[PDB]
Order: structure tokens, then C-alpha cells, then sequence
């Protein structure tokens, strides 16, 4: 008691602790602090007699009794994916088969007017993190037993398979990946939110109505915070004036396939609408397409990966030196065509490797005196920079083969930073029995890589056809 | 499509960056 008291005070003095090389071994010192108390804390303080697929019957009727669809599926526990829904009757692509109204959601404007209202206006993270003001709310109803979302709640899951759920073991097949920092950010996040709010919520006189003061545990805030956060969505408001963030019962059972978003909201009827993104067929399993994201943010934020993501990147820093005799003219060009003179591009799993705005960046970076001029000065300089993203108009052959061998050197160079090679990886995938959670960490190592030597790859051609075109003395584009 | 909906979008954890 007093002893949980001392243990997150501590907590949060390391998790607040800035940025420290170290990085690894900060993680797993705040490990060793958060499984301390975690195995001290009686798990979930929250939890239900049934099991999850008992509580789905009062979803659909409370779904059902507050004007969402009901009919023509039903929910399935799949191996793959875990429940989800499964068509009972054929359904054409592009039906409006599901429909959920504002009612039903769980958003910030209903946290704002729940039992969580009074320490929402006082606390500033609360007021400023709609996504922490969810997951609290999210704890709040679930230890209300007379909530209105009591049926949502109980068909939740209990556990997710985002990285704070991970084993160090598992964690440790990412080192030497960019997406293991992201996973040091969500698990020192994540502590210090906790020892925060435990803190806040233990002393603060709004907090001493909330069921969190009689029993908050680390289990909780994981459990919420997950939930949150492969479950969110970004809504209007009821006026259409602002978006909100929101929790959408029913329909966020359903998995995630390859394809387009077709679920929208509707403010005229204020409701969520999901028309089918592809045949259906009864018995077969209902998906929608989540959105575009890279496979490190479907394993960090989603809680898995996603095998054939035609939309996986990996994150690349570049930028202008100050020490560069023309920093000042690269740095106007890049002004003028809105891109800053340093941020963190994408290199793309799909042809071609990089976006017009990286591409645009690349060829100011490499461009000569005379060629900036020509984006300076002139009539035409607007013109230039209005097609410095196209890769059908290069600044000049020259300019080409430079940025394409600048590529092909800087993602081969990246490929060697990491532990082990995309064969090792194979191999390990291969040969070895490993966990869900495991396979999700190599394949998201491997997968980094296997941008990076697609990006070599493209880039050895296109600087190879722009050396051709420079020696066949060929015409540029006009 | 009114008001698309991507389902999980990623939102920004760090309280320290933020405020
Ligand atoms: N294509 C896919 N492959 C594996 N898991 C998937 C998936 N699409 C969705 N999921 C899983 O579903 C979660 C999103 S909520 C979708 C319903 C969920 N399966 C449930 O049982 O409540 C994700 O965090 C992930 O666990």
C-alpha cells in the first residue's frame, strides 16, 4: 500500500528522466521497476465471471436496442486473427451492412460528462490527450457496474499483443531496428502515465469519487491504454465543427484485410456507416481495410503484422548541413517548395521507394549552384519548383545520377547497422517454434531490411538509365 | 466518402513532448 505509494514515486522519477547508447538498458531497468509492482498488484481490478463470448449476446441486444445493425453476422473466435465478425448472408460489395450511432461510442465529450468530469477540467494531460482521457474514461465505466457501456465492455479483450505486452526476450529480437525505439517511448510512456495518474488519482480531491482511487493497477492502465489504441478512431463532433477521438462498439470487431477505408461517418443521421469492402460470402469472415499505416505501426499501435502490407515504410532522417557551401540557396529552394531543410522522410516497401516531397529534397540536396539559381530567379523558378516532386521532369541527368547514388549508398549503409541479415532472418523464421509476439518482432526487423535492399535495388537502376541517358547526350523532358 | 474513418489511427503518447 504505502509500499506501491514509494515504488511509482520512484517509477516516475525514471520514466520522467529525459532521453539517455543507454537506451536498451534504461528499458530494461524500467522493466525491472514495473514488474516489480505489476507481480505486487492483483491483475486486472476489474473482472468478469463469464467468458468473452458469453457477454456478446447482450452487445448485439444493447446495440440492437440503441438503433445499430444486428442482422447478418455473427461473431467467430478465428486462429489468425481472433474473434471477429463472419457473414451469415451474402453481402455485395459497397452494402451499407453496418451502421453504429453516436449514441453507442465512448468519446472524449462522453468522458468529459462521466464521473471522470471533475478531474478532466483540473488535470492538464487529461485535457490535452484525448487518447488518455479515453483510456480512462474506458477504466471508469468498466469499474461502474450500471454503466451504459457494460455490454461493450465486457466483450473487450483482456490482453492485447502490443510490445508492452511483449517479454524482454521478444523485445530483444528488435534491437538494432528503428521501430525498437518506438518501443522504448510506449513502454516509458506508458510507465510514467501510470505512476503519474496513480499519484494524481490517490491525492487529488475530484479523484475521490472515481472507482480508480479504491483500486488502480499497472494491469489496468496497459489494458486501457492498449485497448485505446488499436481500437481508436477519429470522428466529427455532433456539430461537424471538430473531431474527436472515439471507441465504436460492433463494428470495431471487425479484422483488418488489404484494401480501401469504407466506413465513413454520417452527421446528417450521426452515425458510423461501413459499406463492404469486397464480397462476402456466408461464412466467410467480414473485414475492412484499418488504414495505411507501416508494419511497425500495426505491431506497435495495433498489436500485430500484417503479412502483404502493399503500405509498409521505414522511417529515413535527412537533411541540408549547415556546413554546406549552399546551404543557404538549398535552404531557400526547400522554403520555397514548403519542405523543411532537415525532418524524417519514408522509404516505401512498393516501386518507387520514395515520395514526391523525398524526392523533391534529394535533388535540392544535390543540386549545383547553377541549378539552384534556375529554382531562384526567373519566371520559370515557380515553375521549377513546382515540378521538383515529379520524377517525369528532372532538374538535369547529373542531378539524378547523384541522388540515386546518394540513395543507394545511404539505404545500403542503413542495411548494415543491423544485427542480423535478411538470410539469418529467413532462417531463424525457418527453424525455429517461436511465439506470436516473437514471429511479430522478426518479421518486423526482417521486413525493415527488406525495404532497405528494394530501395538499393531501385536506386542502382535508376541511377544506372540516368548514367545512359546522360552518355546518349538525351534531351530532358520540357 | 463523408468524414472517412481509419480505424486505430496512431495518436501521440508522449506526454512530455506534448506539454
Ligand atoms: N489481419 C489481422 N491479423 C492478425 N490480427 C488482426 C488482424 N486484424 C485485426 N487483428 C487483431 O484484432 C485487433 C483489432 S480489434 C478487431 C477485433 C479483435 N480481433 C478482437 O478479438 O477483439 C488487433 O489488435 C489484432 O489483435
Amino acid at each position: 500500500p504505502k509500499e506501491i505509494l514509494n515504488l511509482t514515486s520512484e517509477l516516475l522519477q525514471k520514466c520522467s528522466s529525459p532521453a539517455p547508447g543507454k537506451e536498451w538498458e534504461e528499458y530494461v531497468q524500467i522493466r525491472t521497476l514495473v514488474e516489480k509492482i505489476r507481480k505486487k498488484q492483483k491483475g486486472l481490478s476489474v473482472t468478469f465471471d463469464g467468458k468473452r463470448e458469453d457477454y456478446f449476446p447482450d452487445l448485439m441486444k444493447w446495440a440492437s436496442e440503441n438503433g445499430a445493425s444486428v442482422e447478418g453476422f455473427e461473431m467467430v473466435n478465428f486462429k489468425e486473427e481472433g474473434f471477429g465478425l463472419r457473414a451469415t448472408r451474402d453481402i455485395k460489395a459497397e452494402e451499407l451492412f453496418l451502421w453504429v450511432p453516436r449514441k453507442l461510442l465512448m468519446t472524449v465529450e462522453s468522458a468529459k460528462n462521466s464521473v471522470l468530469g471533475p478531474l478532466y477540467s483540473q488535470d492538464r494531460i487529461l485535457q490535452a490527450m484525448g487518447n488518455i482521457a479515453l483510456a480512462f474514461h474506458l477504466l471508469c465505466e468498466r469499474a461502474s457496474p450500471n454503466s451504459f457501456w457494460q455490454p461493450y465492455i465486457q466483450t473487450l479483450p483482456s490482453e492485447y499483443d502490443t510490445p508492452l505486452y511483449f517479454e524482454e526476450d521478444e523485445v530483444r529480437y528488435l534491437q538494432s531496428t528503428q521501430a525498437i525505439h518506438d518501443v522504448f517511448s510506449q513502454y516509458k510512456n506508458t510507465a510514467r502515465q501510470y505512476a503519474y495518474f496513480y499519484k494524481v488519482i490517490q491525492t487529488h480531491p475530484h479523484a475521490n469519487k472515481l472507482p480508480l482511487k479504491d483500486s488502480f493497477t499497472y494491469e489496468d492502465y496497459r489494458w486501457a491504454v492498449s485497448s485505446v489504441m488499436t481500437r481508436q478512431n477519429q470522428i466529427p463532433t455532433e456539430d461537424g465543427s471538430r473531431v474527436t477521438l472515439a471507441l465504436i462498439p460492433l463494428w470495431d470487431m471487425c479484422n483488418h484485410t488489404n484494401g480501401l477505408i469504407t466506413t465513413g461517418y454520417n452527421l446528417e443521421d450521426d452515425r458510423c456507416e461501413c459499406v463492404a469492402l469486397q464480397d462476402f460470402r456466408a461464412g466467410e469472415q467480414i473485414y475492412i481495410f484499418y488504414g495505411t499505416r507501416s508494419n511497425a505501426e500495426f505491431v506497435i499501435h495495433s498489436g500485430f503484422f500484417f503479412d502483404n502490407n502493399s503500405h509498409d515504410r521505414v522511417k529515413i532522417k535527412l537533411g541540408v548541413s549547415k556546413s554546406d557551401r549552399l546551404y543557404a540557396m538549398k535552404a531557400e529552394v526547400l522554403a520555397r517548395a514548403g519542405i523543411p531543410t532537415s525532418s524524417v522522410f519514408a522509404l516505401h516497401f512498393t516501386e518507387p521507394p520514395i515520395s514526391a516531397q523525398l524526392l523533391a529534397f534529394l535533388r535540392v540536396f544535390c543540386m549545383t549552384e547553377e541549378e539552384l539559381k534556375e529554382h531562384l530567379l526567373g519566371d520559370s523558378a515557380i515553375d521549377r519548383i513546382f515540378t521538383l516532386g515529379n520524377s517525369e521532369f528532372p532538374v538535369s541527368w547529373d542531378n539524378e545520377v547523384k541522388l540515386w547514388t546518394f540513395l543507394e549508398d545511404r539505404a545500403s549503409l542503413l542495411l548494415k547497422t543491423y544485427k542480423t541479415t535478411i538470410e539469418e532472418d529467413k532462417s531463424v523464421l525457418k527453424n525455429h517454434d517461436l511465439s506470436v509476439r516473437a514471429k511479430m518482432a522478426i518479421k518486423l526487423r526482417l521486413g525493415e531490411k527488406e525495404i532497405l535492399e528494394k530501395a538499393v535495388k531501385s536506386a542502382a537502376v535508376n541511377r544506372e538509365y540516368y548514367r545512359q541517358q546522360m552518355e546518349e547526350k538525351a534531351p530532358l523532358p520540357k | 466518402l463523408k468524414y472517412p474513418i481509419e480505424h486505430g489511427i496512431v495518436t501521440n503518447w508522449d506526454d512530455m513532448e506534448k506539454i
